[PDB]
RNA sequence: UAGCGAAAUUCCUUGUCGGGUAAGUUCCGACCUGCACGAAAAGCGUAACGACCGGAGCGCUGUCUCGGCGAGGGACCCGG
RNA sequence: UGUCGGCUCGUCGCAUCCUGGGGCUGAAGAAGGUCCCAAGGGUUGGGCUGUUCGCCCAUUAAAGCGGCACGCGAGCUGGGUUCAGAACGUCGUGAGACAGUUCGGUCUCUAUCCGCCACGGGCGCAGGAGGCUUGAGGGGGGCUCUUCCUAGUACGAGAGGACCGGAAGGGACGCACCUCUGGUUUCCCAGCUGUCCCUCCAGGGGCAUAAGCUGGGUAGCCAUGUGCGGAAGGGAUAACCGCUGAAAGCAUCUAAGCGGGAAGCCCGCCCCAAGAUGAGGCCUCCCACGGCGUCAAGCCGGUAAGGACCCGGGAAGACUACCCGGUGGAUGGGCCGGGGGUGUAAGCGCCGCGAGGCGUUGAGCCGACCGGUCCCAAUCGUCCGAGGUCU
């Protein structure tokens, strides 16, 4: 009995593993199974990660774009048996956690507030290809 | 969630820029309503020589709003703002071509119209 | 007529093919039946189901003869499901397949001595144009001299949860019986750690 | 003086009535390992000591 | 009702700091003390975690204990004689007796606090 | 008489017409059958001024749909 | 014996506004008219006015009427109405005056009894005890619309358009819940400004509220969020429809008798409930006298099963009660692990004249959640508790 966590944890099996590193305060975009009448499109939602929700399983994170000049955000399980892929697009100095402060003012000033994080992207290029070296060879 | 005195965007060349929700034509009673939902609405304000004036009562449907929409699958959705479109009593959308986006509930609700003329449908 | 007893865990959401689910963990561990209950010598049907184990220290009371009049494990808890008579050994969430649908039974959170605000949803009064002292109060609650009196049952603020709360029609999502784990759709009184009985439901 | 007012002068009886339960308890001592005085459970106390 | 939460305590929320401050201030100074039981069993734990604190070295959990204590010569105390001691001893720092005796015109229970040994 | 007029004066009265509103017994323009304005108990008008009284719009918000949580001082429990 | 209106909370009637049932129809169908049965539940939001009333806007299944001191001011408001001020018209020589107007104008912290909402203490329940039930009696709830199929069928010239039966989704309401959405989270983290301080730099503390401010926030609590309910089904019945049927050769639903028949009645569903003194029932445990009372029911100190006090606490809680734990122990505190929150601490190195920047570093800190470990503390102990009436 001592666990009744441990026990919700054992629940929980439905959790991907795929789905790569993002943290709030850089863009990325996620491919949603999505259904058109029946079928089944991919529609694909690239935008900036405005807060993510940690919660172990069943932690969410929101998106946030600007579709022909409306402001949309979306929400994901970040263990949605609905995310195809989700692929980071670029990374971001956030110098915060919850940013929900770019909303109020976007534009050539949501730029100069979140640069670009030289330091994780060189973790990105290089252990990325460094890490398909050993894998190529 | 729009309710009667609710300023709504207006999405579409009706030459309605704003309009004043009158009343929620759900239920008896409804408190509110979101996307899919129409409603009565009071031109507040319109362009020059439109299709529409001002102080003209008209339904509409509501398309974007500011309060997020869950859907089944845990996902959830919200615009900058509260918009909607201008519709004839046969439900079929006045004004020709609309802009901004739309939600997928309009496709539930048998908007095909709108979800068709949407520049995209998120 | 199912039942089974168990503790309210904790509850998650879990996707069905592609739509995601909310539920409560019920935990329906082991419960051996410690005595059935016939019209013979009873009046009426039922069965006494133990549940949870428990260390002979407490168990001094001779409660230990009425485990032992059954030969089972001293448990710790045990209550009754009626007009059901299993076989003569031990159930499980086994009782229930995926599909099924369950009545369930808790005590709920304690809310203690309640606001009439909140113990019954009232509307109290205003926050601004006046009288200040009444803002979460009842109002009037009778007439003049007649009836001159006032109703038995009359909503009024007092105690509010705490008491015994059976919820309707709950559908059992999975079942594990690795680890007695019953799934339902969430709604499920008491608290994490709780006690609750579950059985069949009354569609029909 | 105001508003709510007592409408007749409480009986006696009915007053002592309402004292049904404000007698006091005597406080619970016990006898300790240390001195032959009495303590209150679980309270270290003079003539007496402890250990840790 | 609230409570379901965790902790307690009268005062507010300055004084109320404050007064685990100026308490363990003296319970590190004098080692053992006696206040009414809440205050005891409340001031009981945070003094732990700053003996803990000591136990470990770096200036920063030294700055971090500066924090809460503020006399210098007495951090001095409780890294180079008090921390000492505890080493090896997981927590548990401090004990606390129930006094036998109330306090008189206000009818209050009193306790101890004490540096265990 | 001039001027003014459903008026801090209009009973019928929410008078009629127009403006404002989705919808206006209020407000504002107008007409005049003024129950019962009217010329120093002054008549009509007037820039500015007003913790005076009326109507409207923007802004903003627990005023409200409709409530929730939270803080301290009481209220509760013990000693005086 | 405080007077209108509003607000809060309602509750009852039924001469029924809606939903249910039914006869007649100048009822083809759809829709409607009208009468009869039928309170179960339902009976929206705004403009105008102090308003009640009413007109109007937009909806609805519908936007019922009325009683309860025109319910409800020791509940609230105080726009109107009824004081003192001031004014207009208006009457009066005047002082003043007007169901004529106009602007202003002090609504009282403590509930004794009944009643009500909750929660305890006592005694009882003719052995003492632990646990588990029965359900007499009672309470809660009882709303409705839309689209799809049957069917573009019956019906109708057509335009329209069903019964019956079946599926799907929605409004309001109610119980419960925190997974998600979304709030608060008063010190969980961070940033910022003035100042005063430790200790000169760095680092940090107080105050700026009862958080100085700002950004963000777990558990808990919660609605905007989630799940679930209204039935189904059994019985009796209303108006009504009908069988068999006489008085009274026929005829008649009735007089004997029988069947059909409502959102309604009884049950069924959820909650309370043996102070149901008519104190129920089942499983298990304890068990004689040990001492005065001869006769009789009593009395006394010791007892048993068991309970209590005390202490550590709790999604229990005003208090008490309820519940768990008490070393044979993980009950609270601490520590440790995780979860979570904030968002690269300090110190040092490097770059820059400098503010700063970069590495170390997702670092440091870290409440409430999930769990581990006897370091801390629940030590030691005391008191009560049958010996079981008679037929
Ligand atoms: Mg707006
Ligand atoms: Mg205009
Ligand atoms: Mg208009
Ligand atoms: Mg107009
Ligand atoms: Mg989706
Ligand atoms: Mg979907
Ligand atoms: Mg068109
Ligand atoms: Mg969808
Ligand atoms: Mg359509
Ligand atoms: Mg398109
Ligand atoms: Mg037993
Ligand atoms: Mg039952
Ligand atoms: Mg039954
Ligand atoms: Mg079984
Ligand atoms: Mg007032
Ligand atoms: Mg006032
Ligand atoms: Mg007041
Ligand atoms: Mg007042
Ligand atoms: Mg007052
Ligand atoms: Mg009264
Ligand atoms: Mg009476
Ligand atoms: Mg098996
Ligand atoms: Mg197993
Ligand atoms: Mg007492
Ligand atoms: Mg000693
Ligand atoms: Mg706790
Ligand atoms: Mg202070
Ligand atoms: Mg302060
Ligand atoms: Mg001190
Ligand atoms: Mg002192
Ligand atoms: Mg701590
Ligand atoms: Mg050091
Ligand atoms: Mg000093
Ligand atoms: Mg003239
Ligand atoms: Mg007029
Ligand atoms: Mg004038
Ligand atoms: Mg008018
Ligand atoms: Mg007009
Ligand atoms: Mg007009
Ligand atoms: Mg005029
Ligand atoms: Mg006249
Ligand atoms: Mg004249
Ligand atoms: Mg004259
Ligand atoms: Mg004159
Ligand atoms: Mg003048
Ligand atoms: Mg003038
Ligand atoms: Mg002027
Ligand atoms: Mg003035
Ligand atoms: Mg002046
Ligand atoms: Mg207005
Ligand atoms: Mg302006
Ligand atoms: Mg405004
Ligand atoms: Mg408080
Ligand atoms: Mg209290
Ligand atoms: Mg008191
Ligand atoms: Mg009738
Ligand atoms: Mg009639
Ligand atoms: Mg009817
Ligand atoms: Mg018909
Ligand atoms: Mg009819
Ligand atoms: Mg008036
Ligand atoms: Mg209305
Ligand atoms: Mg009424
Ligand atoms: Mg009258
Ligand atoms: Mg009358
Ligand atoms: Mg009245
Ligand atoms: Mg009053
Ligand atoms: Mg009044
Ligand atoms: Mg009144
Ligand atoms: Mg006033
Ligand atoms: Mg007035
Ligand atoms: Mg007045
Ligand atoms: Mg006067
Ligand atoms: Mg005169
Ligand atoms: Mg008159
Ligand atoms: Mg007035
Ligand atoms: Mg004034
Ligand atoms: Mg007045
Ligand atoms: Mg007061
Ligand atoms: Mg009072
Ligand atoms: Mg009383
Ligand atoms: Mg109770
Ligand atoms: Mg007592
Ligand atoms: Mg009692
Ligand atoms: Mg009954
Ligand atoms: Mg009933
Ligand atoms: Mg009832
Ligand atoms: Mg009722
Ligand atoms: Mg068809
Ligand atoms: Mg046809
Ligand atoms: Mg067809
Ligand atoms: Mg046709
Ligand atoms: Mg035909
Ligand atoms: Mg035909
Ligand atoms: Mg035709
Ligand atoms: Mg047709
Ligand atoms: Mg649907
Ligand atoms: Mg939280
Ligand atoms: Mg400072
Ligand atoms: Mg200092
Ligand atoms: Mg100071
Ligand atoms: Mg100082
Ligand atoms: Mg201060
Ligand atoms: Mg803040
Ligand atoms: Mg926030
Ligand atoms: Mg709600
Ligand atoms: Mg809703
Ligand atoms: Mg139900
Ligand atoms: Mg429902
Ligand atoms: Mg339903
Ligand atoms: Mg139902
Ligand atoms: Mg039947
Ligand atoms: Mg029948
Ligand atoms: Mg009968
Ligand atoms: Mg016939
Ligand atoms: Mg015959
Ligand atoms: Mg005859
Ligand atoms: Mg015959
Ligand atoms: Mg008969
Ligand atoms: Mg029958
Ligand atoms: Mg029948
Ligand atoms: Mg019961
Ligand atoms: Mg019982
Ligand atoms: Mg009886
Ligand atoms: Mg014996
Ligand atoms: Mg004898
Ligand atoms: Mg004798
Ligand atoms: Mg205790
Ligand atoms: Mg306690
Ligand atoms: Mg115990
Ligand atoms: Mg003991
Ligand atoms: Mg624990
Ligand atoms: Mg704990
Ligand atoms: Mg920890
Ligand atoms: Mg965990
Ligand atoms: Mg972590
Ligand atoms: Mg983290
Ligand atoms: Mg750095
Ligand atoms: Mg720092
Ligand atoms: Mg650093
Ligand atoms: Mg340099
Ligand atoms: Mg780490
Ligand atoms: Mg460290
Ligand atoms: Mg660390
Ligand atoms: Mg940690
Ligand atoms: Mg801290
Ligand atoms: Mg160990
Ligand atoms: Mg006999």
């Amino acid at each position: 009995m001592n666990r009744g966590a441990l026990i919700k944890l054992v629940e929980s099996r439905y959790v991907r593993t795929d789905l790569p590193e993002f943290r709030p305060g850089d863009t990325v975009r996620v491919s949603y199974k999505v259904k058109e009448g029946n079928r089944t499109r991919i529609q694909d939602f690239e935008g900036i990660v405005i807060r993510i929700r940690r919660n172990g399983f069943n932690t969410t994170f929101t998106v946030r774009k600007v579709s022909y000049g409306v402001g949309v955000e979306r929400i994901f399980p970040l263990h949605s048996p609905l995310i195809q892929k989700i692929d980071i697009v670029q990374r971001g100095r956030a110098r915060r956690a919850k940013l929900y402060f770019i909303r109020n003012l976007s534009d050539r000033e949501i730029r100069r507030k979140l640069r670009a994080d030289r330091k994780r992207i060189d973790k990105d290029r290089a252990a990325e290809r460094a890490a398909k070296e050993e894998v190529q060879k | 969630m729009i309710q009667p005195q609710t300023y709504l965007e207006v999405a579409d060349n009706t030459g309605a820029r704003k309009i004043m929700c009158i009343r929620v034509l759900k239920g008896s009673n409804a408190k509110y309503a979101t996307v899919g939902d129409v409603i009565v609405a009071s031109v507040k304000e319109a362009i020059p020589r439109g299709a529409v004036k001002e102080g003209d009562v008209v339904k509409a449907v509501v398309v974007r709003t500011k309060k997020e929409v869950k859907r089944p699958d845990g996902s959830a959705i919200r615009f900058d703002d509260n918009a909607a479109v201008i519709i004839n009593n046969q439900l079929e959308p006045r004004g020709t071509r609309v802009f901004g986006p739309v939600a997928r509930e309009l496709r539930e609700k048998g908007f095909m119209k709108i979800v068709s003329l949407a520049p995209e449908v998120l | 007529m199912k039942g089974i007893l168990g503790v309210k865990v904790g509850m998650t959401r879990i996707f069905r093919d592609d739509r995601a689910v909310p539920v409560t963990v019920i935990l329906a561990g082991p419960c051996p039946v410690v005595q059935r209950r016939t019209p013979e010598k009873d009046g009426y049907t039922a069965v006494q189901l133990g549940f949870l184990p428990q260390n002979p220290k407490r168990v001094n009371r001779p409660l230990k003869g009425h485990f032992a009049k059954a030969g089972v494990e001293p448990v710790r808890i045990l209550r009754e499901i009626r007009d059901f008579n299993p076989e003569g050994d031990t159930v499980t969430v086994e009782i229930f397949k995926p599909g099924e649908r369950v009545d369930v039974t808790g005590t709920s959170k304690g809310r203690g001595f309640a606001g009439v605000m909140k113990r019954w949803n009232f509307a109290g009064g205003p926050d601004s144009h006046g009288a200040h002292k009444i803002h979460r109060h009842p109002g009037s609650i009778g007439n003049r001299k007649t009836p001159g009196r006032v109703y038995k049952g009359k909503k009024m603020a007092g105690h509010y949860g705490a008491e015994r709360v059976t919820v309707m029609n709950l559908e059992v999502v999975d079942v594990i019986p690795e680890e007695n784990l019953l799934l339902v759709k969430g709604a499920v009184p008491g608290p994490n750690g709780g006690l609750v009985i579950v059985r069949e439901t009354k569609k029909a | 003086a105001k508003h709510p007012v007592p409408k007749k002068k409480t009986s006696k009886a009915r007053r002592d009535a309402r004292r049904s339960h404000h007698a006091l308890t005597p406080p619970i001592l016990v006898p300790c390992p240390e001195c032959k005085a009495m303590k209150p459970p679980h309270t270290v106390c003079p003539e007496c000591g402890y250990y840790a | 009702r609230h409570l379901k939460s965790g902790r307690k305590l009268n005062r507010h929320s300055s004084h109320r700091l404050a007064l685990y401050r100026n308490q363990a201030k003296s319970l590190l100074t004098h080692g053992r003390i006696t206040t009414t039981v809440p205050k005891a069993k409340e001031l009981r734990g945070f003094v732990d975690h700053l003996i803990h604190l000591a136990k470990r070295g770096d200036l920063h959990a030294r700055r971090l204990v500066l924090r809460d204590l503020q006399d210098v010569k007495l951090v001095r105390k409780l890294f180079d004689e008090i921390a000492p001691r505890y080493r090896d001893r997981q927590g548990g720092y401090t004990r606390v007796l129930k006094l036998a005796e109330r306090r008189r015109g206000d009818g209050a229970p009193l306790a101890l606090v004490e540096l265990v040994e």
